[PDB]
């Protein structure tokens, strides 16, 4: 599908995340996107660039 | 009956190394890609930590 | 600046308003190599840099 009317800049990306200055960031509301199976454990084996 | 002369003279260096130009020996390809970062943000004191 | 029991100077002086005359020494081009030294006869010529 193609894109949504309000695209915007993804993501304005705080450098210094912990501070007094910028308020509360990163993933606070958690909207899915996620594997649903995150509430079931198993062991994580990353191949990303291993072929 | 031989005899050294002695003088003085500018003469041509020994050869170095030289460096060329990137264009000769890396091709061009036909390709384009584009990349941009979203936006970078900061805030804080202006005059100390 | 200098130290008043003599004449020599410690820290020289420089500023922006001074004037830089630099003289350029040059070699001789007349006293050259040249392997190839087809273009001039040594006799009835001389070199010069420009």
């Amino acid at each position: 599908g193609l894109q949504p009317p309000p695209g915007g800049t993804l993501e304005d990306t705080y450098r210094f995340v912990t501070s007094q200055a910028i308020a509360c960031q990163k993933h606070t509301p958690p909207a899915p996107k996620e594997d649903p199976l995150k509430k079931y454990t198993f062991w994580e084996v990353n191949l990303k660039e291993k072929f | 009956l031989w005899l050294p002369s002695e003088a003085t003279v500018y003469l041509p260096p020994v050869p170095v190394s030289k460096v060329v130009s990137t264009d000769e020996y890396v091709a061009r390809t036909n390709i384009y890609y584009h990349a941009g970062t979203s936006r970078l943000l900061a805030v804080g004191h202006p005059y100390f930590p | 600046i200098k130290k008043p029991n003599n004449n020599k100077i410690l820290v020289p002086k420089v500023s922006g308003l001074q004037y830089r005359v630099f003289r350029i020494h040059l070699p001789d081009p007349n006293k050259f190599g040249f392997p190839d030294t087809s273009f001039y006869n040594p006799d009835t010529q001389r070199l010069v840099w420009a």
